[PDB]
């Protein structure tokens, strides 16, 4: 490579160059919790 | 051939050269941009006289809708532009002239308070000169150059007239608030303060921002307001908003000692028309005024969930139903305690009262709440008191389907703003917060908008740089300034409520939070969910308080602690980390690494000079200036959009290239546990409260919609943690 490494400085010329809630509740599940 | 418009209106030859020179400029040392691009994406259109000023604001939009993950460096080269652009309308040219000929013309004009040329002397101002570096404007991304021309730099609201620029913006905050301080140390804290918010070690509030160094001084963004029930106190109630909100401050209202629609008034002489109507009128207050010039008045109603007409305040932010049972333009805190959510355990039921038919109750449901138990209890059983009966669950649900339809019905837990607070329940209860949730102080209603009895809460902010600091014991140094210029900032502003003054000279209320917390997270290679930060955030907010209170606790010994002092359970030497719910033991067992018992008896004895010292605000705007991940919230995405004047902006997670990998984005979360624990761990050393999150994904759940057993589960996880509020509650849009 002859030159400094860099990108694309034209990157637009690529595009020419190719181609609700679930209202269930468990009142037992909610007894087993500690507040 | 043709044409354009110069600045001083002046037309040349057109020349593409100077616009391939400014955007040369401006990407001068970035990766992966293309000047090309920009030209190209800018779609100008010339015309014969087109003006220079148009061309430029259009490519600044063009290099703006650039920024992606690619090409995350266009959030520089459209900051450059912008900068650029900005000091061409305040200076004519790019080189910001000197600090005290700048002073001068904008004292005279009115933009500056003019006691800057009584303070301080002609060769004061050309030694604060030598401390900026106006180079500092180029490492500002995108999304803080257009918060600063939006909302901050000082400008005309009708013209479009830049005045200054970010650098003078800064040194005029530190001048102001030292202003005061001696000459012996002045200047010094003069540059160290630049510094800290000019390397973005400290974050600064909208009003701070956007108001010290302005003729006129109201810089308290939180107001917090109690309403009694009657008329004279509705009346001064609604004459507060309407002041604090055209002076930059966003409102707090406590609304919840109302009685019910129906109540007798006067033994029978005339029918009480309820809550909706005084809250409807409390919103017209809101929205009659811009917030200072800056933005829209925004206020936080509270209410007690066991009122009588809870089941009609639920539901005034949803879109159906009439005008007359709506009142959407404000969002709602329901206050909730142990009790309730004991019903809900218990599958029983929840009786709803009028306070003005139950005495001593709506007191006790802060204060004391073996005193609620009692009295409520024993109002159940009495028949002669109106009341009505709900199935706690039938409760509890509609309350979450409001809060996640809007996303605006908060939920502030009341014991816990007593139990775990710096103020003694006795003499000075919490029974309410603020606009979005994070300031938790004592209120008194008011008679008259003049009444020296009352008590309106101010609250003054600030925020640490997570990111910005490489050792916690950065915070010691931090801490004092930040206490040192809030606190000065108190006896420098004014205020236009007398009852206002009153909580502020008494209590010195300030609330210090933190930014950019996602990014510290990952700095560290820790996550919100899995737990992995719950250690780690113990042992960052043990440090964040202790040298908060530190700093504190040496201004006290300097200038005398705040007058209310006996009020606060600092007093008795009561700290956060005796009061804080014991269950965080349970995930969090990082020890103690500074020593309290020595700041324990130090506060005995020198006291603290402000009452409350960390709130953990969400700083929406305020954090965008140093590009830092807003407030405790994980960033959306790794380019995220967010709303401003001009339109969409896009901003860069920092440090995108080497942790974008480390990053937790929102969505890619599993749950709120890991989240609300850490919040709860924060809230072990917070004084006052933090806008906590709940978020949603539809899509993660069967059949895409989000269970309620999960909404209150999550909602109880909260309490078990003893976090005290619930702010803002996201539903993902896909
Ligand atoms: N004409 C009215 N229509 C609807 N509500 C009213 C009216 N007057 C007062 N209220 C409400 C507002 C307060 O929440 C509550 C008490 O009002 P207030 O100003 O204290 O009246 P008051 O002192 O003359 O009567 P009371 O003896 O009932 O307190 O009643
Ligand atoms: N003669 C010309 N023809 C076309 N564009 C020009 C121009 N002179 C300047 N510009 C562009 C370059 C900048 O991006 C933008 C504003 O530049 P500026 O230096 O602030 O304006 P001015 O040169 O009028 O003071 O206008
Ligand atoms: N749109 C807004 C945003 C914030 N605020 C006030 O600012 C406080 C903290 O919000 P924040 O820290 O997200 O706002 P900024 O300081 O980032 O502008 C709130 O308690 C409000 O009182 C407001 O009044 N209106
Ligand atoms: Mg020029
Ligand atoms: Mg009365």
């Amino acid at each position: 490579l002859p030159f400094q490494t860099r990108s694309n400085p034209i990157p637009w010329i690529n595009t020419w160059l190719v181609s609700q809630i679930d209202s269930e509740v468990d009142t037992d599940d909610l007894s087993n919790f500690q507040l | 051939n043709l044409l354009v418009t110069k600045r001083d209106g002046s037309t040349e030859r057109i020349n593409l050269d100077k616009i391939h020179r400014v955007l040369d400029w401006a990407a001068e040392g970035l990766h992966n941009v293309s000047i090309s691009q920009v030209e190209l994406r800018s779609h100008i259109q010339f015309y014969d006289g087109i003006k220079t000023s148009d061309i430029h604001e259009t490519i600044i939009k063009a290099a703006a809708d650039l920024i992606s993950r690619d090409a995350p460096d266009y959030q520089y080269l459209a900051a450059r532009l912008a900068i650029f652009h900005l000091r061409k309308k305040a200076y004519g040219q790019f080189e910001p002239p000197a600090l005290y000929d700048h002073v001068v013309k904008m004292v005279e004009m009115g933009k500056y308070d003019n006691h800057l040329l009584e303070d301080y002397t002609e060769e004061e101002f050309k030694q604060m000169d030598t401390f900026i570096d106006h180079d500092r404007d180029m490492t500002f991304s995108y999304a803080a150059v257009k918060q600063l021309e939006g909302k901050y730099l000082v400008q005309n609201r009708v013209t479009g007239e830049i005045y200054e620029s970010a650098q003078f913006l800064y040194i005029l905050v530190a001048a102001c608030l030292f202003s005061n301080y001696p000459r012996e140390t002045r200047l010094q804290y003069v540059k160290r303060f630049y510094d800290a918010v000019s390397t973005f070690k400290i974050s600064l509030p909208t009003p701070i921002m956007s108001g010290v160094r302005t003729p006129t001084r109201q810089f308290s963004s939180c107001v917090l307001i109690e309403c009694g029930d009657s008329l004279d106190s509705i009346n001064a109630t609604s004459s507060a908003i309407v002041k604090y909100v055209s002076q930059r401050a966003g409102i707090g209202i406590n609304a919840g000692r109302i009685r019910a629609l129906g109540s007798p008034i006067r033994g029978g002489e005339a029918f009480h028309t309820g809550c909706i109507p005084f809250y409807k009128h409390f919103q017209t207050a809101v929205k009659s005024c811009s917030q200072g010039g800056v933005r829209g008045g925004a206020a936080t109603l509270f209410y007690p969930m066991w009122h009588l007409e809870v089941e009609s305040l639920l539901v005034l932010k949803n879109n159906r139903g009439v005008e007359g049972n709506r009142v959407r333009h404000m969002d709602y805190g329901v206050q909730i305690n142990k009790l309730m959510y004991t019903r809900l355990l218990k599958g029983e039921d929840i009786t709803l009262f009028s306070p003005s038919d139950v005495p001593g109750l709506y007191d006790a449901f802060f204060a004391d709440q073996e005193e609620f138990e009692r009295l409520y209890t024993k109002y159940e059983k009495d028949d002669s008191i109106r009341k009505q009966r709900v199935k706690a669950v039938e409760l509890f649900s509609l309350m979450m389907q409001e809060r996640a339809s809007t996303g605006r019905i908060y939920i502030q837990n009341v014991d816990h703003c007593n139990t775990h607070s710096p103020f003694d329940p006795a003499i000075a209860p919490v029974r309410q917060s603020n606009l979005c949730l994070e300031i938790a102080l004592p209120t008194k209603p008011l008679n008259d908008v003049n009444d020296e009895n009352g008590e309106i809460a101010l609250c003054t902010l600030s925020a640490f740089n997570l990111g910005a600091i490489n050792n916690l014991d950065e915070l010691e140094e931090l801490a004092i300034l930040a206490v040192r210029a809030l606190d000065a900032l108190l006896d420098y502003q004014d205020y236009p409520i007398p009852a206002a003054k009153r909580g502020a000279m008494g209590r010195r209320t300030l609330g210090i939070g933190v930014i950019n917390f996602a990014y510290y997270l990952a700095k560290h290679g820790k996550r919100y969910s899995d737990g992995s930060a719950n250690n780690l955030t113990h042992k960052t907010f043990e440090a964040i308080q202790y040298y908060l209170l530190k700093a504190s606790n040496e201004l006290a010994k300097e200038q005398g602690a705040c007058p209310w002092f006996n009020e606060t359970t600092y007093a008795k030497g009561i700290l956060p980390i005796d009061t804080y719910k014991k269950d965080l033991d349970t995930i969090a067992n990082e020890p103690l690494h500074y020593d309290w018992e020595a700041l324990r008896e130090s506060i005995k004895t020198h006291g603290l000079r402000n009452s409350t010292l960390s709130a953990l605000m969400p700083s929406e705007t305020s954090s965008q200036i140093s590009n830092a991940t807003n407030g405790i919230e994980p960033p959306r995405g790794y380019v995220s959009i967010k709303a401003s004047k001009d339109g969409i902006l896009r901003q860069v997670v920092p440090d995108y290239e080497h942790l974008h990998d480390a990053y937790e984005l929102l969505w890619e979360m599993p749950g709120n546990d890991g989240y609300l624990q850490l919040v709860g761990i924060m809230q072990k050393f917070i004084d006052q409260s933090i806008s906590a999150n709940t978020n949603y994904d539809p899509s993660r759940f069967p059949s895409g919609k989000v269970p309620m057993q999960q909404l209150l589960k999550d909602l109880l996880t909260a309490y078990k943690f003893g976090v005290k509020t619930l702010y803002y509650q996201n539903t993902r849009d896909g």
